[PDB]
């Protein structure tokens, strides 16, 4: 499976641009599509998410008229139709695969990335700890979040996810619904919490263990992320 | 109420509902036949020929599709299963019609063909399902009663007594005996369907020879009548 | 305008009303419940019918008022909005179940005469839809008279209810009533019963015997809703046919005797239709049955 | 050489009839029955275009696969009453359907004498045929899945066979019966497994093995469902003569007869409860009966079909039982 | 010939009494009694079926 993006560059602000992610390897008109930025330095933030079908389609409030979202099942694309481009608008935009059923994963592939740089209330609050925690390779860490309102809910699911962004690549899944390990993900990565205070538990690093891991909650819209742990 | 995930899950389960929704009005518009008949008895010559006019080593069912007249039929012969039949049988009994195809031309396995016949007919799940029968091979039986050689009395002693009914209709002008040997093979075969009908399925006789190309009209014509008289039974006119 | 006498319309039209009361209401009740049962069975017929025993029901529950405003010598004395709504239900029900008769009547043709097609017609949703438009239309065109007068009240012991004597614009209203909802539809209903039996002639599987059975219930169908509303749309187009030269207001001998016996005689239908679509068939009444065992 | 295989025959009754002191109705006497039962629907599974022959749940007690002749196969969520999968098949005359016990696989088979299986949690989000499974001579009548990669088939033809899912070949064929094998129960270890054939017979195989261990003769006609006790030494089936037999694999007899003279139709499945104080059968006088094994009186009636019960199922934790019909429908009953 | 081997191997084995038997399968349902809700109805506070 794979999920390859393009259609950024340098854009002149109060301009517009279309983003596009071709996918290709998996069932593309059963999946929801988000749409997933992060600022040149800063964590990531939830742009859209489209549904199968396209009746369900959510913007985040910063972006809440300038965006639309949209996608061609059969052509196999999904697109993002951005209108007055302000200077927040500078970001690295991530193509993001969801799948809603029992038992499912959702978050579990990312796209690549496209750059596109602009030249000069009621939300869930979600808070790292110290974002730097220098470890040593071979032991064990306990990186923690803290949510504002109990992401538990009366289904028995609490709705955090734990995604490892390299200092490379696009980020990539290792727990869903706060203890579900991703497909691929080594054993030593393990999840647990109480509803409001999480943390997520490696319990022998590897020199390839090394990144910056962001929590989201999927609990309701929109959905926010919190700042990010370092690891060195 | 429900979480974001639920809501998504309950939009998975909506939009698989329309697609069944989808599957259900093909399914509606697709009529059922199960093709039934012995060795001799010709059904593989129907069946080749139907496929070929119109539109895997120890497989079981064969799937024959085939279109009259803007209407879509799914006809299945089954392939390799046993003499055994009281299992499998029970999963057609929702068919529009059994299509039951005799070799006319034996007159020594036909008792065992109206035994057979018999069985079908009084299944106690083939109720409501109408057959039917195709007597095949015509040809044969017309030049095995001129050639004289095999009678048909010594096999059926009734034969002599019998009289040619006189709603008889040999068409293209052939002679006597042969229309009074297969209409004596008719009279039998309608007489186990008259037996123990109670007027819940009909059993329709037609005269074929496997190179015939008119039996998909045949099936046509009477799968016609049968959702006539079902429909007639659902909206309350009988 | 000129005044008319009912001497016996005050009698015939009530002790009428009170049978068709106390035996349309249970068949009805139980015709809806029968029609339920069918729609559960995926049966694109019961929708309607369900929609022909509350186009009876509503029509049954009007009918105690109009009760007490025929022993009365035709006075009303229950306020303008009760004579708004009830007599609009009341004048409007019977062509709601006119149109419902023929939209059965319909079905039935196209499954008889013409199966193995128009697959899309015959299902719950398609017939949802229709009724939902027979409602609309049915109840947007016979709905002239709640925008205008609603009751015209009278010195010689009469408080009337939409209707006055004489009489304009309820004449064209009558015009349309009599060929829109009673030739109409009945031509409908009698060539679809036609179509049928020109079909169930050719009918291998169906002995004798049930093709004598299918033409004696498509005839009783067909007089029994000509004879119950033939009189009144005869004599309402005969009251019709003389204000379209003189005014000429003569017709006292003819007005209520006429009127009122005819609306007394075209309620019978309310009573018909329970018995003619569910009590006649075996199966509808071992629905029945099976209702009245719990019971 | 026949009248050795009589000898043998009489003395292995002459066996059975020694070993027997006591019958099941006068040891249970002294126990208390479980009263009336009312269980009722509480969800109503709607979907499917034709009748229903097969379901089983999930390990899981939440998930549920069913089979419909219209060619389909539909995984829901009893809970919600959701559709998560629905899987076309390739061939529209499905008679079973299993689930895996990892959950990762559903198994299904019919007149086509093929055993599919099929991958529920893949890369891409659809479901796809893992391999087809092709040997057998006759249609297929059950498959249950021991492991991810094991699967035990019955067909028409008298064999019931072992494969092993990574390269489809029967590691063991079990042979024996005279009739076309019905049911197929697996024991609770994995080691056994029960047949019901046309023969009237069943019959305890050995799978590392390949030998019938046990036979078992006691009804009057063709035996259509098969199922273990919890406990792994006894079991029940349902065959078309009317009655339920419950058979112990250490005493090799018959041990209670579930019947009553205004029931003459047949059982199409039979399944136990939990601690198997309750034995659940599916018959075709449209209804399911719920019966007590150890005092063999009707202790309910699950009775809102409007066709013969076809399929049913109790799951792991005994919250629920699944009835499915031939009237489309699965009804989820506490 | 084969068949005659199957009878006599499926005969000489080891059958129990049949009270024991009996026995047995009372001493399994009377353990989980209380785990089978079924028989024992669960408060409508725990089942997922409310």
């Amino acid at each position: 499976v794979q999920l390859v993006e393009s259609g950024g560059g340098l854009v002149q602000p109060g301009g517009s641009r279309k983003l596009s992610c071709s996918a290709s390897g998996f069932a593309f008109s059963s999946f929801g599509m988000h749409w997933v930025r992060q600022a040149p330095e800063k964590g990531l933030e939830w742009v859209a998410y489209i549904s199968s079908g396209s009746g369900t389609i959510y913007y985040a409030d910063t972006v809440k008229g300038r965006f639309t979202i949209s996608r061609d099942d059969p052509k196999n694309t999904l697109f993002l139709q951005m209108t007055s481009l302000r200077s927040e608008d500078t970001a690295m935009y991530y193509c993001v695969r969801s799948i809603y059923y029992y038992g499912s994963s959702p978050f579990d592939f990312w796209g690549q990335g496209t750059t596109l740089t602009v030249s000069a209330s009621a939300d869930i609050v979600m808070t790292q700890a110290t974002s730097s925690v220098p470890v040593t390779p071979g032991e064990s860490v306990s990186i923690s979040c803290r949510s504002s309102k109990s992401l538990l809910h009366s289904n028995g699911n609490t709705y955090l996810y734990w995604f490892l962004q390299r200092p490379g690549q696009s980020p990539q899944l290792l727990i869903y619904r706060m203890s579900n390990l991703a497909s691929g993900v080594p054993d030593r990565f393990s999840g647990s919490g109480s509803g409001t205070a999480f943390t997520l538990t490696i319990s022998r690093l590897e020199a390839e263990d090394v990144g910056v891991y962001y929590c989201m909650q999927h609990l309701e819209y929109p959905l926010t992320f919190g700042a990010g742990t370092k690891l060195e | 109420t429900l979480s974001a995930e639920d809501k998504a899950a309950v939009e998975r389960s909506k939009m698989i509902e329309k697609q069944l929704q989808k599957d259900k009005q093909v399914y509606r518009a697709t009529h059922r036949l199960l093709l039934l008949g012995a060795d001799n008895s010709g059904k593989s010559t129907i069946v080749k020929q139907m496929r070929i006019y119109h539109v895997v080593k120890t497989s079981g069912i064969f799937e024959t599709k085939f279109q009259v007249d803007k209407v879509n039929f799914h006809m299945f012969d089954v392939g390799a299963q046993r003499d055994e039949r009281r299992k499998w049988i029970q999963c057609f009994n929702d068919v529009t019609a059994i299509i039951f195809v005799v070799d006319s031309s034996d007159y020594n396995r036909l008792q065992e063909a109206l035994n057979d016949f018999k069985s079908i007919w009084n299944n106690r799940w083939l109720r409501t399902i109408s057959v039917i029968l195709f007597l095949n091979k015509q040809d044969l039986l017309a030049e095995k009663v001129l050639a004289g050689k095999s009678k048909i009395e010594d096999y059926f002693p009734e034969f002599a007594r019998y009289t040619t009914p006189e709603d008889a209709t040999p068409e293209p002008g052939e002679d006597p005996r042969v229309t009074r040997a297969k209409y004596f093979i008719r009279d039998e075969f309608l007489r186990i369907s008259t037996a123990s009908g109670d007027g819940r399925h009909y059993c329709y006789p037609h005269f074929t020879c496997s190179v015939d190309t008119e039996n998909a009209r045949r099936i046509f014509n009477d799968c016609r009548d049968i959702i006539q008289r079902m429909h007639l039974r659902q909206y309350e006119l009988l | 305008g000129c005044h008319v006498d009912s001497r016996v319309d005050h009698l015939f039209p009530p002790s009428l009303y009170i049978f068709v009361i106390g035996v349309g209401l249970p068949t009805n009740c139980l015709a809806l419940w029968a029609a339920y049962r069918q729609v559960q069975q995926r049966n694109e017929l019961g929708v309607y019918l369900m929609n022909l025993s509350i186009a009876d029901l509503l029509y049954i529950c009007t009918l105690p008022l109009w009760v007490d405003y025929f022993l009365h010598h035709d006075n009303w004395i229950h306020g303008p909005g009760s004579c708004k709504l009830f007599g609009f239900i009341f004048y409007t029900n019977i062509y709601i179940s006119i149109a419902f008769l023929c939209c059965i009547s319909v079905d039935r043709y196209l499954a008889v005469a013409h199966p193995l097609r128009f697959a899309r017609l015959r299902r719950v949703k398609t017939a949802v839809a229709v009724s939902s438009v027979v409602w609309a239309t049915e109840l947007g065109a016979n709905s002239a008279p709640l925008f205008h007068d609603e009751l015209f009240r009278d010195r010689y012991n009469h408080t009337f209810c939409f209707e006055k004597f004489p009489m304009g614009w309820v004449a064209w209203m009558n015009l349309y009533r009599v060929f829109v909802g009673f030739l109409f539809p009945w031509a409908l209903m009698l060539l679809s019963y036609r179509g049928i039996l020109r079909a169930v002639r050719g009918s291998v599987s169906t002995e004798r015997q049930e093709k004598a059975k299918i033409k004696r219930l498509a005839l009783s169908l067909i007089a029994i809703v000509l004879v119950c509303f033939a009189p009144y749309h005869v004599l309402l187009l005969s009251r019709s046919a003389i204000y379209l030269r003189p005014w000429d207001c003569g017709f006292e001998e003819r007005v209520f005797s006429a009127y009122h016996s005819s609306l007394a005689f075209t309620s019978l239908n309310c009573v018909a239709d329970p018995i003619l679509y569910c009590l006649v068939n075996e199966g509808a009444r071992s629905d029945v049955a099976k209702a009245l065992h719990n019971l | 050489l026949r009248q050795e295989a009589e000898q043998l025959k009489n003395q292995i009754r002459d066996a059975r009839k020694a070993c027997a002191d006591a019958t099941l109705s006068q040891i249970t006497n002294n126990i208390d029955p479980v009263g009336r039962i009312q269980m009722r629907t509480r969800r109503t599974l709607r979907g499917h275009l034709a009748k229903i022959y097969a379901m089983h749940w999930g390990t899981d007690s939440r998930l549920l696969v069913s089979a419909s002749q219209d060619g389909k196969l539909i995984i829901w969520d009893s809970y919600t009453t959701n559709k998560v999968h629905a899987i076309p098949l390739r061939s529209s005359w499905v008679m079973t359907c299993a689930y895996a016990p990892s959950g990762n696989y559903v198994a299904c088979g019919g007149l086509d004498n093929i055993c599919s299986i099929y991958n529920l949690k893949t890369r891409e989000g659809n479901v796809r045929v893992s391999r087809e499974l092709a040997g057998h001579t006759g249609y297929l009548s059950c498959c249950r899945f021991l492991d991810d990669n094991q699967i035990v088939t019955s067909s028409g033809d008298t064999t019931c066979a072992l494969w092993d899912i990574e390269t489809g070949q029967q590691t063991t064929t079990f042979t024996g019966h005279t009739g076309d094998v019905m049911s197929l129960s697996l024991a609770p270890d994995t080691r056994l497994f029960v047949s019901g054939a046309c023969d009237a017979s069943a019959k305890l195989w050995d799978v590392r093995e390949g030998m019938c261990r046990q036979t078992f003769t006691g009804h009057e006609s063709d035996i259509n469902a098969i199922c273990f006790f919890p406990n792994g030494n006894a079991f029940a089936t349902g065959s078309d003569d009317a009655t339920c037999r419950l058979f112990d694999l250490r005493a090799d007899q018959e041990l209670m007869t579930y019947s009553h003279d205004n029931i003459i139709c047949g059982i199409t499945s039979v399944s136990f409860s939990k601690s198997g104080r309750l034995l659940l059968a599916g018959y075709d006088d449209f209804n399911c009966n719920v019966w007590d094994a150890l005092k063999a009186d009707r202790a309910g009636v699950l009775a809102g079909h409007d066709n013969r019960v076809s399929c049913l199922g109790v799951t792991d934790d005994g919250m629920a039982v699944a009835t499915g019909s031939w009237d489309s429908f699965l009804k989820i009953w506490n | 010939r084969k068949l005659v081997e199957q009878l006599k191997m499926e005969a000489n084995i080891d059958r129990i009494k049949v009270s024991k038997a009996a026995a047995d399968l009372m001493a399994y349902c009377e353990a989980h009694a209380k785990e089978d809700p079924l028989l024992t109805p669960v408060p409508a506070s725990e089942n997922p079926f409310r």
